[PDB]
């Protein structure tokens, strides 16, 4: 959006890198922080820990009844039994679409996200656009931004999660799919599907 | 905190921008700024409530364009600036030196497996924020009850759109760490924490779709009674 008291792109951010590397430089010298410390973090959440391991925990309750139910039933505990895990989702709850009932999961106040199943947010999500309206229009938001209609009939349930409770949503296993190997599935289990401003894939 | 960053239902803010495919980090500052949580944390410049507060406090034009990781690094000189650690002309002083040297090095250091080890056990292992109390809880299931009109100036987790609205316990989760006593310096003061659908209507009026309700998460002191 034109903002015409704004500096350049290129100028805002030639200024936040130098007082990042001010601030670093400072934390470096208090013996607290590392540049080894910096590069970990940055490969676990480039390579260890994204949204393939949340498309695990879906497939497997999609393929899997008595799985299922114990994800309904703690989803911390359930997706243990995967080894997945940790850091900003100690306390998932995983709730169910259906053919009567669509979640979608937001953080109007913050930026509460389950890292161990989906990585860090998208910047999308931590935005102000979309904290501001989705929950009060979801049903517009997800067919003017996503292409999702949600007939009107169907009830729209949306979390706004600012405790440490992180709610995931298990889509609906789309139709054509019987019989499919887990690999297969995976293939339609996205990010979007598990936060609800999307479904799973088609076809 | 009655601030800007408390966005539900605010309208006029523009399209969302979602570009097709985004890297994690889209600049090497962003990855120091991430990095510092765990550093900072482990440092005792801040828990996770007091981490939310200080962004909460920034300038609230910079808080809306401004990237999500710049919100990082404000709250971090915050709380270093709040508990002595951080020297705010010296941190001005080395921010000139990188802008006349940006290619300078960082200083000299040991790089101390157990802060490596500090940031796996962290990763996999997690913080947990559950606590166990002494008393049961108050609410169940059911109850209808009303959220606080309260609106402290200091951290909490109230957002305006719901402040006096009346819902229904969807479930209790057990106890919690509070953010109305943590964020603001006071301790952990565990709570029992619950999730209460609102629906659109209650919450929007007459603008409100008559399918659609908003579940929102309440700890004890933020609810009372209304019907068992
Ligand atoms: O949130």
């Amino acid at each position: 959006t034109e903002n015409i008291l704004r500096k350049s792109d290129e100028e805002i951010q030639k200024e936040i890198t130098a007082r990042v590397k001010a601030l670093e430089s400072m934390l470096i010298e208090q013996g607290i922080l590392t540049t080894s410390m910096i590069d970990r973090m940055a490969e676990i959440y480039e390579n260890e820990v994204g949204p393939h391991l949340g498309a695990k925990v879906v497939v497997k309750a999609w393929t899997d009844p008595e799985f299922k139910k114990r994800l309904l039933a703690d989803g911390t505990e359930a997706c243990k039994e995967l080894g997945i895990g940790g850091l900003q989702g100690e306390d998932m709850m995983w709730v169910e679409n259906t053919d009567e009932v669509h979640h979608v999961v937001v953080c109007t106040l913050c930026s509460c996200y389950p890292w161990p199943v989906l990585g860090l947010p998208p910047n999308w999500f931590k935005e102000p656009q979309y904290r501001s309206r989705v929950v009060r229009e979801p049903r517009q938001l997800l067919k003017e931004e996503f292409g999702f209609e949600v007939p009107p009939s169907k009830e729209i349930k949306v979390w706004d999660s600012s405790s440490e409770m992180r709610f995931v949503v298990l889509p609906q296993r789309p139709a054509g799919t019987d019989g499919w190997s887990e690999e297969e599935l995976a293939t339609l289990v996205t990010r979007e599907s598990m936060i609800g401003v999307e479904p799973a894939k088609a076809v | 905190m009655n601030g800007v960053y408390d966005v539900g239902g605010t309208d006029g803010l523009g399209p969302i921008n979602r570009p097709a495919d985004e890297p994690v980090f889209r600049a090497e500052w962003e990855k120091v700024a991430f990095a510092m949580f765990p550093a900072t944390f482990r440092a005792g410049f801040m828990g996770l409530d007091e981490f939310r507060f200080g962004i909460e406090q920034m300038n609230p034009a910079e808080y809306l364009e401004s990237p999500y990781y710049w919100h990082w690094i404000r709250t971090y000189i915050h709380h270093g600036v709040r508990t002595g650690k951080i020297d705010l002309e010296e941190l001005e002083r080395r921010t000139q030196y990188y802008r006349e040297n940006p290619d300078a090095p960082l200083p000299e250091h040991e790089q101390k497996p157990e802060l490596i080890e500090f940031v796996n056990q962290a990763v996999y292992g997690g913080l947990p924020a559950s606590r166990e109390v002494d008393r049961p809880p108050k609410f169940k299931e059911g109850d209808v009850v009303r959220f606080s009109t309260a609106s402290p100036k200091g951290h909490a987790a109230r957002a305006r759109y719901v402040r006096g609205k009346t819902g229904t316990v969807v479930k209790h989760h057990g106890a919690y760490i509070y953010p109305d006593t943590a964020g603001n310096g006071l301790g952990e003061c565990p709570e029992h924490l619950y999730t209460v659908r609102f629906t659109a209507q209650e919450l929007w009026g007459p603008e409100g779709d008559p399918n659609s309700s908003v579940y929102y998460d309440c700890w004890e002191p933020y609810i009372e009674l209304v019907d068992t």
